[PDB]
């Protein structure tokens, strides 16, 4: 090839460190609330939360 | 007397270079594959530019 300046490219690949912050909701239905709850169920008066 | 006024002539231009391909098809390789198959687009701009 001829003597010239030539524009070569570069190149650089970053997939590394998601951060993604994604605006969350109503937080948490607090089954880990529930289930470590201090009224702590019978099988007499087993409990059920929908 | 002797009287004075200044003019201005414009003699040049910044000259500007474009990166064809980070211009359409920034980083994604994708993109790349698909502006492979135009051919002689880039080279085109960059000669003409030069
Ligand atoms: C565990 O669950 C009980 C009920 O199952 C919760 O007790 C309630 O507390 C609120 C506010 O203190 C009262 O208004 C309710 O009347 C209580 N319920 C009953 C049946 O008395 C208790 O707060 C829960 N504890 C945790 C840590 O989640």
């Amino acid at each position: 090839p001829n003597t010239g300046v030539y524009d070569l490219s570069g190149f650089t690949v970053k997939p590394v460190a998601t951060v993604y912050r994604r605006i969350p909701n109503l937080p948490d239905c607090d089954i880990d609330n529930w289930l470590n709850n201090v009224s702590v169920p019978s099988p007499l008066n087993w409990e059920r939360r929908i | 007397t002797i009287a004075g006024h200044e003019e201005f002539i414009q003699t040049s231009s910044p000259k500007v270079t474009i990166d064809c391909s980070a211009f359409v098809c920034s980083n994604y390789a994708a993109c790349h594959d698909l502006l492979s198959e135009y051919g002689t687009f880039c080279d085109n701009i960059n000669s003409i530019l030069n």
